[PDB]
């Protein structure tokens, strides 16, 4: 039976091809979790197909309802057999599913924005 | 010369003394000082210890 | 510009269902793959390689009064030819 | 139960479980703390750019 | 001193041996630990503040 790849679109980790419209299956996605998931297939022996998360979200329980949307509600709820995509490992989507052993490292980062005038040499006094 | 010293600003603080290293402070061997610097939780106060 | 440190620690990880046979030999390659080394070549491959990317005074400061100096040289230059012109004729 | 600065490798995971690390590390570059160097020579040349 | 970032990724985690009823209490303990912040609070205390 094949395997179900559940994935959430986002660079570089998947992005649409350029000619995506013409090819058809996996061969429409590339990115960094496909590549992965290629490497896990070789490693494990098995073919997978390749799906976009329908709602577009990472996933967040909703305590008023209680159902898990996302990935984690794919997985939870049958529609997908495993996820790999850019999910933070958290106490709430450890609780219900497995996570595997972090193979990306990140944190919370500080991102910055990174020529005098010719008559530069009068500014030391007013006009 | 004449910059550096207009620079220089005297310890008017607690966090200016603990910041800064080049000038100690000390307290008594034995007493209540010596416990609330012990058993403190502020920042300033921690590094000081 | 990312500049600084990581202020926490997080990670990304392969996320499976609840009791799956799928889990402990994702997790063994996933280290496997950790290990060969090839995570870092994916990391690199789409972060950097399909990637699109002093204290003294430099002359850009000095470049007025240089201007101004060719300037007044060229017109002495000119008072000067034209001096001489009308004193010829 | 292991509570210590243990790597998690692939053969340890082979024989025993590992949590999620619990603090990330890396190789890194240490150097000694650099010290004002003597001037050159000609260091009065350098307030202006060749 | 340091210089540079990172060269590879590691972690350090808590081990507990095969098919025992630690690993996922502990697992889920080191997470929350993690998400709470007592860890980086740790390791400012025992790294810098100390």
């Amino acid at each position: 039976k094949t395997v179900v790849v559940t994935t959430i679109l986002e660079s570089p980790y998947v992005m649409m091809k350029k000619n995506h419209e013409m090819l058809e299956g996996n061969e429409r996605y590339e990115g960094y979790c496909v590549d992965l998931a290629a490497e896990i297939a070789k490693h494990c022996g098995f073919k997978y197909k390749l799906t976009i998360v329908g709602d577009g979200k990472y996933g967040a329980r909703d305590a008023d309802t209680k159902i898990w949307n996302g990935m984690v509600g794919e997985l939870v709820y049958g529609k997908a057999d495993i996820a790999i995509a850019p999910l933070t490992i958290t106490l709430v989507r450890e609780e219900v599913i497995d996570f595997s052993k972090p193979f990306m490292s990140l944190g919370i980062s500080i991102m910055i924005k990174k020529k005098p005038g010719v008559f530069s040499f009068l500014d030391p006094l007013a006009y | 010369f004449l910059t550096v010293e207009r620079m220089v600003s005297p310890i008017e603080s607690a966090e200016d003394l603990s910041k800064q290293t080049e000038i100690a402070y000390g307290t008594l061997d034995s007493g209540s000082t010596k416990e609330f610097f012990r058993r403190s939780k502020i920042a300033v106060f921690d590094k000081m210890w | 510009m990312k500049v600084g440190g990581n202020l926490d620690s997080k990670g990304y990880d392969i996320a499976t269902p609840k009791g799956s046979s799928l889990g402990t030999p994702v997790n063994l390659a996933v280290l496997k793959l950790s290990e060969q080394g090839v995570l870092d070549k994916l990391k690199n491959k789409w972060w950097y390689d399909k990637g699109e990317c002093t204290s003294a005074l430099s002359l850009s400061n000095v470049a007025g009064v240089f201007y101004i100096l060719v300037g007044g040289l060229g017109l002495a230059m000119l008072v000067a030819l034209i001096e001489f012109c009308y004193k010829s004729r | 139960i292991a509570i210590a600065p243990l790597t998690i490798t692939l053969v340890r995971e082979e024989v025993i479980d590992f949590s999620k690390p619990f603090m990330s590390l890396g190789i890194s570059i240490m150097i000694k703390k650099p010290q004002k160097s003597k001037p050159g020579v000609f260091s009065f040349l350098d307030p202006l750019a060749y």
